[PDB]
């Protein structure tokens, strides 16, 4: 019995001092990379913000055409509010059921 | 004990930056500009009604 | 515990009792040692009658004294087989409750045993030797007894051995246990301070339980019970894994300082409201168009299928005309 | 004889109990989770070390007036609303048949 438990434990610290020495040097790199990279991260994220546009008519201020574009989308929205049913994704998933239907018949 | 704390140490950072990580990794290969605002094609016939 | 030896030597004289023929066994066919060790250990008549028949086996002139003996006078059947057990050296004449089935059940059982020892198994079944006159067979039979007894006993008392096995004494055991054996006042208190019928079972109880635990700790660690032989790879390729991970990661932060930071001092684009209103009037707008299509391709499939069924009744004889034909035709 | 069979069981025991605590930092399952959360940041890290170019050259453009400032999540949506919007306006002349229809159903 001791003899074998002494073996394990032999092999367990063996096992331990080979990953201790390779852990220690990565933890003491750890937050001093992880804040410059977060850092990195968003600061790259920031360039993607910002749609790419192709031969629209646009007037002034990029926000003053969004601000007027948003008066309209204010009146597409709700009119989407004044045209959808109730059942109108029943309705528009039926689609290729009534198809296939008709392909068996 | 410290071995635990080291492996936790290491594998929580990679669990903090997992947001950080797809969004570095989506310049590095490129889900990006993929969609344009491009009126050269929207040649719009208004109907008679 | 104690009586599972009784009720198992029960058994043995009740099997014994088949194979040397007992007709006071004929269709009492018992396979239950209880009911086989009360057949021989109980007070009853049919194990009394069971005695007087083992009595005439060994001794035939005393049938005609037991059958001359009713029921009324049992307990004088009782003392003549008892009796007969003492001029037989089986027990004392007064015995009687021995004889009856009163006695401690190991001395019934050491009783039968040494009645159906004496009855010679019928190896050689002489078919004709059972009746022939008795008057005129003993004398020979105690004769040639007597001869086989003087041959026997001279050529046993004529062996070197025959002081031996009178006064027998053994060692297998070499010197190196002889101080061991020799050890008698120290070690015997020990041999007498066991308690044996609980050590026995306290020594199963805790097997049993380690035994549960072991399983029970083996379907918890079944993970771990997994043969992933290539340990030392693995942990080479994690040591291998966290080196580059290091240099990797020294490579970031020296690329950052000379390469991104510079850059990365830029204010952030002011967002808009507008995203999540591109996506309701987009989202809804498609769903209006799917919806739209779909009640149009559901009025166009209705009326398809309400012409195609009008054509395959129409067109022609039709289908609805000539199954009718044919149908017609069997019918008849 | 039963003492045999109760202490080599215990010891069985034993060894099982120590090898299932140390399970994190000993047994290939686990070891090998923790090398492919490295491995997949390698993976990663061995690219932006390759793309700093390409990364350099997007956070060196700085932002983009002739853009629309949109988070990337909503791109989709609002480059595709307009040829909705147009097939939509094209499709108005059909749709109102079809809500003149609606009363077959």
């Amino acid at each position: 019995r001791d003899l074998t438990l002494l073996q394990r434990e032999e092999r367990l610290r063996d096992l331990i001092e080979k990953q201790d020495e390779v852990l220690t040097p990565v933890v003491t790199s750890k937050d001093p990379f992880k804040d410059n990279y977060t850092t990195f991260a968003t600061a790259l994220d920031s360039t993607r913000h910002q749609l790419a546009i192709k031969n629209i008519h646009i007037t002034g201020n990029r926000h003053r055409y969004l601000e007027e574009l948003q008066k309209h989308l204010a009146i597409t929205k709700s009119l989407l509010e004044e045209i959808m049913p109730s059942h109108a994704s029943e309705n528009a998933e039926s689609f290729d059921t009534i198809k296939d239907l008709e392909n068996i018949v | 004990q410290k071995t635990r704390c080291m492996w936790n140490t290491i594998m929580q950072m990679l669990k903090e930056m997992e947001k950080e990580v797809d969004v570095v990794d989506a310049v590095v290969r490129g889900n990006i500009d993929q969609y344009c605002l491009d009126g050269t094609n929207a040649t719009l016939n208004i109907p008679n009604l | 515990m104690t009586g599972g030896k009784e009720l198992g030597a029960a058994v043995e004289l009740y099997e014994r009792l088949q194979m040397l023929s007992c007709p006071c066994l004929e269709g009492v066919y018992l396979t239950d040692p209880q009911s086989i060790y009360e057949l021989l250990c109980t007070p009853s008549s049919h194990r009394l009658d069971i005695l007087q028949w083992l009595c005439s086996r060994i001794y035939p002139p005393v049938q005609e004294q037991l059958s001359s003996l009713k029921e009324s006078q049992t307990d004088t059947k009782v003392k003549e087989i008892a009796k007969l057990c003492f001029d037989l050296m089986l027990c004392h004449f007064d015995d009687l409750d021995l004889i009856r089935g009163h006695a401690s059940p190991f001395k019934q059982i050491s009783f039968i045993g040494q009645l159906l020892d004496v009855i010679q198994y019928p190896d050689t079944i002489s078919s004709n030797v059972i009746l022939e006159s008795l008057s005129h067979s003993t004398e020979k039979n105690v004769v040639t007894c007597i001869r086989e007894n003087e041959e026997l006993l001279k050529e046993l008392f004529s062996s070197p051995h025959f002081q031996a096995t009178l006064s027998p004494e053994c060692n297998p055991w070499p010197a190196d246990f002889k101080p061991l054996l020799n050890a008698e006042e120290s070690l015997q208190k020990r041999a007498t301070q066991s308690s044996k019928g609980k050590d026995m079972s306290n020594s199963v109880e805790a097997l049993l339980e380690i035994s549960s635990s072991l399983k029970a700790l083996k379907e918890e660690c079944v993970d771990l019970c997994s043969s992933v032989t290539d340990g030392d790879k693995v942990i080479q390729s994690l040591r291998l894994a966290l080196t580059d991970f290091h240099q990797l990661t020294i490579a970031f932060n020296q690329i950052y300082a000379n390469e991104f930071q510079e850059h990365c001092g830029h204010p952030a684009p002011h967002m808009s409201p507008m995203g999540p209103f591109f996506q309701f009037v987009h989202q809804s707008l498609s769903t209006c168009f799917k919806e739209l299509e779909s009640i149009a391709q559901f009025t166009e499939t209705s009326e398809n299928i309400v012409d195609v069924v009008r054509e395959r009744h129409q067109s022609k004889s039709t289908l609805c005309e000539k199954m009718k034909e044919l149908r017609q035709s069997y019918e008849a | 004889e039963i003492k045999a069979e109760i202490n080599q069981k215990s010891l069985e025991l034993e060894l099982l109990r120590l090898e299932k605590e140390t399970a994190d930092i000993t047994h290939p399952l686990y070891l090998g989770q923790k090398h492919q959360a490295l491995q997949a940041m390698n993976s990663h890290l061995e690219a932006v070390l390759r793309e700093k170019r390409s990364l350099r050259q997007r956070l060196a453009q700085p932002v983009c007036q002739e853009n629309l400032p949109i988070e990337a999540s909503y791109h989709r949506f609002t480059a595709e609303l307009l040829p909705l919007a147009v097939n939509f306006i094209e499709k108005l002349e059909i749709y109102i048949k079809t809500i003149q229809t609606i009363p077959k159903i």
